[PDB]
RNA sequence: GUCUACGGCCAUACCACCCUGAACGCGCCCGAUCUCGUCUGAUCUCGGAAGCUAAGCAGGGUCGGGCCUGGUUAGUACUUGGAUGGGAGACCGCCUGGGAAUACCGGGUGCUGUAGGCUU
RNA sequence: AGGAGAUGUCAGAAAAGUUACCACAGGGAUAACUGGCUUGUGGCGGCCAAGCGUUCAUAGCGACGUCGCUUUUUGAUCCUUCGAUGUCGGCUCUUCCUAUCAUUGUGAAGCAGAAUUUACCAAGCGUUGGAUUGUUCACCCACUAAUAGGGAACGUGAGC
RNA sequence: ACCUGUCAAACGGUAACGCAGGUGUCCUAAGGCGAGCUCAGGGAGGACAGAAACCUCCCGUGGAGCAGAAGGGCAAAAGCU
RNA sequence: CCGCGGAGCCUACGCCGCGACGAGUAGGAGGGCCGCUGCGGUGAGCCUUGAAGCCUAGGGCGCGGGCCCGGGUGGAGCCGC
RNA sequence: UCUAGUAGCUGGUUCCCUCCGAAGUUUCCCUCAGGAUAGCUGGCGCUCUCGCUACGCAGUUUUAUCCGGUAAAGCGAAUGAUUAGAGGUCUUGGGGCAUCUCAACCUAUUCUCAAACUUUAAAUGGGUAAGAAGCCCGGCUCGCUGGCGUGGAGCCGGGCGUGGAAUGCGAGUGCCUAGUGGGCCACUUUUGGGAAGCAGAACUGGCGCUGCGGGAUGAACCGAACGCCGGGUUAAAGCGCCCGAUGCCGACGCUCAUCAGACCCCAGAAAAGGUGUUGGUUGAUAUAGACAGCAGGACCUGCCGAAUCAACUAGCCCUGA
RNA sequence: GGCCGCCCCUCCCACGGCGCGACCGCUCCGGGGCGGACUGUCCCCAGUGCGCCCCGGGCGUCGUCGCGCCGUCGGGUCCC
């Protein structure tokens, strides 16, 4: 006859077995609730933007011209290859360890470790 | 069962504070609110119009809208399980601005102008926080003081 | 200890369900090439030779066409893992060299006509192993008509998802739900 | 007065049945998923405050120069490719770690013991320790330490119970 | 806490210096606890309840062992002690003879255990004295305060049972 | 050092009573032809400039009430988490963290924005 | 296309009863016995001591309060049993309990004797014949040492 | 089928033939706007006048009113004219 | 090249290596050289020198569903892929 | 014969192994033994991601920033409830008799309270943020807004990687979808009821779906979760014998019961008592002489000549039983 | 070749301690002369703080700057 009412037990358990997933966020969302006569100028706005594409060529144009300058104005520097250092030993030994930078002196070290030539 | 009413249970949270009822202060009329910018919702009770429901008394959106009183907020609510975004218009004297986004704004700019002095310098900054460290080593000087001992009284039984 | 087995598994096809001998030669041979060369072109054929016939669309001569005449698209072969079909709405079909699993009768025709050349998958291993100098094309998934059934439910406000409907008419779900006159309408 | 400790050492001491949700969230933060599973974490006041929520769960303390020696050494294996694999040459370490500098066991044991730059990956590229039970038994697991007990930060005698179970 | 034979600590604290207060007090008190992981638990316990001073707003500037200054010779120790009962709480004053003042402490805490079934989480030991001969008060620690001390010791147990587990000859005990 | 017009925060600004107020101003004040409104030119509206700081207003005062702020209450009350702790129970102690509120005792008693004056 | 006439069992069938002559599908998801939890109520005890007892709180009682025990009352609940645990009482017969009416041995008294009351060890032994009522219960008549109270599926229907 | 306070364990949600209550209406204004006022209560006075008629001054943070129950809100208001 | 030669492999639906894991009602899915009856192909299949069926302290295989062989009985059909 | 009539109801429902694995809850229903619906499950995938010869996420913390009126506390603060004295007095007050005491009112205090009271006010909670979808420059568009070169929004170029807390983790997404929709138990919180192995809730865990070691036995307790095995070690619990393991020369005490006691849930006891014994607290006496005892006067003395008396408290044991 | 092993030495740095000065900030238990308020001892009285103004003392976590001296299985591929 009788029988329970109600109960949220268990409910939460059942929530989190696939996760209380945060809605996905988009860069762009919905215009969908906003002033409608501000919808209207947008539209507008978006509508006439091809005029003054000349403008904003030759102001684009202009500065593309002056960026050039400016790396014009200024050299990329070379780097020198890296030489054996001289003070800590650790240092030392990680360049002669290198596979690159230590083929050289592990040569020379290598042929002065030979004996009875 | 208990009702759906749509006030049942705002007793306190809809309350003006103590010695706070009256006019309400004109400069949260004044206080400007753009599209993209995240705000506190507390319902007035002095202001009946555009009230939010309970369910969103306390929790923290971003304006979507702004209409001539009220603001459109985008406000995440918790519905059995999974969370909504939820669009809701309140007017403006329901709402507050957020400081937790002005906070980590100015941290921006602290970060940007450090990261130009710093190259300028030609030194390095720390600009990631890093959560409390332990305490360093350290030397605590007695002053030819002895500590004073401490012990446990007597108890007592009081009235 | 203190884990979840639940998606251990992951869902995905490791071979084609097909039994078409000559489909799984070319997954034979091309699972020899997304194993021994770094290229992630064999790779992404090869899981496109498993993929089931829903999942291979056609694609249309037309939008080859389209997708061909970008910039920079110029001289590369058109690869398609799927069938080529012919579009009468367009009329004049330039040189492509496209490959392609199955090409249609016309399409095969009007290609051909145009000065154009088809290759299979074979031959595109043997021209290009690595996959350099082409385009990967697919037709649209989506466009299918089970998909204008799927999503929101059409009962529930901003719908606008198909029924499933016997017949086409005003007396087939137009009143009540669909009509502020009978009822409501979200 | 000494600065208070860099590295802590964490030994799950409980199962897996009945426990809450929030301490199973933290423990398998730790990685501690089995018990009498170790790790060594780095000792801030963020991880500090989540040791305090897995209190009655995990036996804790501060371990010395031998136990970080013996544990990587004896039962220190690596994350290789998403697989549980036995340091047996210097050359796993520096294919996986040689990009931070860390190229060999004695360059995993330094990065461990004297907490630094790198720690994040030196201590995620060891594969929770899966430690034996304690020779000699135990005190009392449901009880703390200072209760004489079992869980919660006994600060030096961490080094006595992983002599018992390394 | 629990017990095993305890050990003094001498456990010394203050609170972090704070703007308000560069140089706060140091405070010391005499702990007895099994380790110094339990002594310095001890600590925060006393002076929580004392001068409103927290661990997490503290720090413990020294922890060490308090070493037996005589520990060849034989000493009477008062021991004042509160404790909870199952109703009410009690002060105590105590007497023990021992070699060291930990092992005097030690011997309280069987003695709360055994006479009045108080576990050692509802002590507090807040003094614990060496006595002269002359101040102590309890009689049975009085009556070995004699310079021609002589008794027997009359009915031994046999203790080394099970040892034959199975004998001929019966057990004497006079010695 | 101050005031006026418009304000912001809405008592550290309020309330009770006493003292002082230079110069501008703000007022009290004089009057009812016009504008306007009344039982009543009291209020409201209008036209003034003989007198006065008595009042409003400003500043100060009071072992002042209130208000604000801090100590104390108090690591008390309460409380997250723990135990094969205690107790017949009621309830209580401990471990691990957080941590209040009266009475009682001190300190303070508007800050300020825009525009325009006086202190010549 | 927009209003209105209504469904209150208010997401909106058009709707009176009886069955002891009854039927079916089921239910121990659910009542009417025992049993089990509980003991309010019933019953039986204890503590304090305001008074009663000529005098005197406690020989014997015991107000205002308060702590228990029992399941021979009645309730409360619905755990077991509805493809069935035969149901009130009496008759017959055995055993068990003691919170003892008598009898054995005692202690106390407002115990002079007689009679009586209070309490302890104690259930070995005994606790009847009848009028009225279906009765349990009750009541009366008459003997008696006394005519105590109860349990055992509210013992006991393939025993009546 | 609905509404108020509480239950309900300071977000929201939360049961019982839980507790305390209200509803199937009422309003051309008690809808809308503007202006001007201040309410309950109390003290002190004034012919008949008295505990309660009306006139006047003073105090009054709302202790009144806002139609329906309750909670919230409200003072040159949302109250009265 | 004074030797003229050098194991196995790869039913690719195959073979090999490394690491982690393994409870389950209701329920879902996969594999089955598990089993039954009939049909199309195939086994130059089996069988009166003994088919099916039945019995078995025999020998065994497979985690299991089951299966193969020995022996006895039987007398005309039966099985593998 | 229609007829194998219908049944939301009872009974049954046939081979093996492997992998994954629930629900008794929301809303609607002449709905309450049933359905539809969301949730929980499985299957099929698919879109991407990292690495060797990161697209992002989180039953967690931290750092900032909001939200709240429960625990507590308060009533010489509002609303209600409420005890007792004190100091003054207008008294449309009364009584005993020029009156005087009471009552009333006021003022300053005081005792005790609130789920439907509150100035104050936690702990544990809930929300948001912690960047490349960012930041900073230059330009263009607008019919919206407008003193204005205004404002707001949109669009087009350019520059800036110290990737802007900790820890951990590969993510996203579509279709189809069975069973379930009687629950029950426990810590804490909590409503009705004297209470219940009673009825009803919140949170978490568990039983149901689950065996294993321990609690003698037992759905739920404690420990721990399971492929077939060998070695080693533990948990909870134990080690006289049943029965593996104290056959330790274990340590200190307490306790004798003519109903002793003997281990979470848990399976039986209270108020009140004891000159049983053991501790502890407070007070007091005693060299002029203690307490006893031997007697007198009637509280004092002489004789013995060093500890004693009282009240209380709390352990085990005992009465209550 | 280098380092360590015992003796006058030698420089720098780090930590701790002890003094010496200089500079800066708070404070009065302070002194001296300029204006405002206070007291039922107010004309002959007695106090209270406030501005410039320089001397005296203290504290500053034991502030900053230097200078010395003492200690260290201290550090500088074990300084020269």
């Amino acid at each position: 006859a009788k029988s329970k009412n109600h109960t949220t037990h268990n409910q939460s358990r059942k929530w989190h077995r696939n996760g209380i997933k945060k809605p996905r966020s988009q860069r762009y969302e919905s215009l969908k609730g906003v002033d409608p006569k501000f919808l209207r100028n947008m539209r507008f706005a978006k509508k006439h933007n091809k005029k003054g594409l000349k403008k904003m060529q030759a102001n684009n144009a202009k500065a593309v011209s002056a960026r050039a300058e400016a790396i014009k104005a200024l050299v990329k520097p070379q780097a020198i290859k890296p030489k054996m250092p001289k003070g800590p030993k650790l240092k030392r030994l990680a360049f002669i360890a290198h596979p690159k930078l230590g083929k050289r002196i592990r040569s020379y070290m290598a042929k002065g470790q030979r004996l009875c030539q | 069962t208990n009702t759906k009413g749509k006030r049942r249970g705002t007793r306190y949270m809809f309350s003006r504070p103590f010695r706070k009822h009256g006019v309400v202060p004109l400069a949260t009329y004044m206080r400007i609110y753009k599209k993209g910018d995240i705000v506190d919702i507390k319902g007035m009770g002095t202001v009946q119009k555009g009230m939010p429901h309970k369910c969103y008394h306390g929790k923290t959106g971003r304006v979507y809208n702004v209409t001539q009183h009220a603001v459109g907020i985008i406000v995440n609510k918790q519905v059995k399980g999974k969370i909504l975004a939820k669009r809701i218009n309140v007017r403006i004297e329901h709402i507050k601005h957020s400081k937790s986004r002005d906070s980590f704004l100015k941290r921006v700019k602290e970060n940007d102008q450090k990261k130009k002095e710093a190259k300028e310098k030609g030194t390095w900054v720390q600009l990631k926080r890093q959560p409390a460290p332990p305490r360093e080593a350290h030397f605590v000087r007695t002053n030819g003081k002895e500590p004073e001992l401490l012990e446990p009284i007597p108890y007592e039984f009081m009235a | 200890v203190d884990i979840r087995h639940n998606k251990d598994r992951k869902v995905r096809r490791k071979e084609p369900k097909s039994q078409d001998i000559y489909l799984r030669l070319l997954v034979k041979l091309y699972r020899f090439l997304a194993r021994r060369t770094n290229s992630t072109f064999n790779q992404v054929v090869l899981k496109r030779l498993f993929m089931s016939r829903t999942n291979r669309p056609p694609l249309s001569l037309s939008r080859m066409i389209r997708k061909m005449k970008l910039p920079g698209r110029e001289n590369k072969t058109a690869v398609v893992v799927g069938t080529v079909t012919d579009d009468v709405r367009i009329l004049e079909v330039p040189k492509l060299k496209v490959c392609a699993l199955r090409v249609s009768s016309r399409a095969r025709s009007r290609i051909l006509k145009a000065g154009g050349k088809i290759l299979t998958f074979d031959q595109l291993a043997l021209e290009s192993p690595k996959g350099r100098g082409t385009v990967l094309l697919s037709g649209p998934r989506k466009g299918r008509e089970v998909y204008r059934h799927f999503g929101k439910a059409p009962g529930t406000p901003h719908s606008h998802t198909k029924p499933y409907v016997r017949s086409k008419g005003r007396k087939f779900e137009r009143a009540r739900g669909r009509r502020a006159s009978r009822g409501y309408k979200n | 007065v000494p600065a208070e400790p860099k590295l802590a050492f964490v030994i799950r001491i409980r199962g897996i049945n009945g426990v809450s949700p929030k301490v199973r969230k933290v423990l398998q933060l730790l990685r501690l998923r089995q018990i009498f599973n170790g790790t060594f974490v780095k000792l801030n006041k963020a991880s500090i405050n989540m040791l305090r929520i897995v209190e009655p769960y995990i036996a804790w303390g501060y371990p010395n120069l031998k136990s970080v020696n013996e544990l990587i050494y004896k039962r220190g294996y690596g994350k290789i490719n998403k697989k549980r694999i036995a340091l047996t040459d210097n050359s796993l370490i520096a294919r996986s770690l040689g990009k931070f500098g860390i190229i060999c066991m004695e360059d995993l044991i330094h990065e461990i013991y004297t907490v630094g730059k790198r720690f994040k990956e030196a201590n995620n590229f060891l594969w929770p320790f899966k430690l034996s039970s304690p020779r000699g038994g135990m005190k009392k697991k449901t009880t703390h330490f200072v209760e004489g007990g079992d869980a919660g930060n006994r600060e030096d005698q961490i080094n006595r119970l992983i002599r018992r179970m390394n | 806490k629990a017990s095993g034979t305890l050990r003094e600590y001498k456990v010394v604290g203050r609170c972090l210096p704070t703007p308000k207060c560069h140089t706060p007090p140091l405070y010391r008190m005499r702990i007895f606890a099994p380790n110094h992981v339990v002594a310095k638990s001890r600590f925060w316990y006393f002076v929580s309840q004392l001068k409103k001073m927290k661990k997490s707003s503290g720090e413990i500037v020294y922890c060490g062992q308090v070493f037996e200054k005589s520990p060849l010779r034989v000493k009477n120790f008062g021991i004042w002690l509160r404790y909870d009962s199952r109703s009410g709480t009690h002060n105590m004053y105590r007497e023990y003879r021992d070699l060291t003042t930990a092992g005097a402490v030690t011997q309280c805490y069987r003695d709360m255990g055994a006479r009045h079934r108080a576990r050692a989480h509802s002590i507090q030991i807040m003094k614990v004295e060496e006595i002269a001969a002359g101040k102590c008060r309890r009689p049975a620690v009085k009556q070995f305060h004699d310079s021609k001390i002589k008794f027997p010791l009359p009915h031994r147990v046999l203790r080394r049972q099970h040892k034959p587990r199975f004998t001929t000859k019966r057990p004497n005990t006079f010695f």
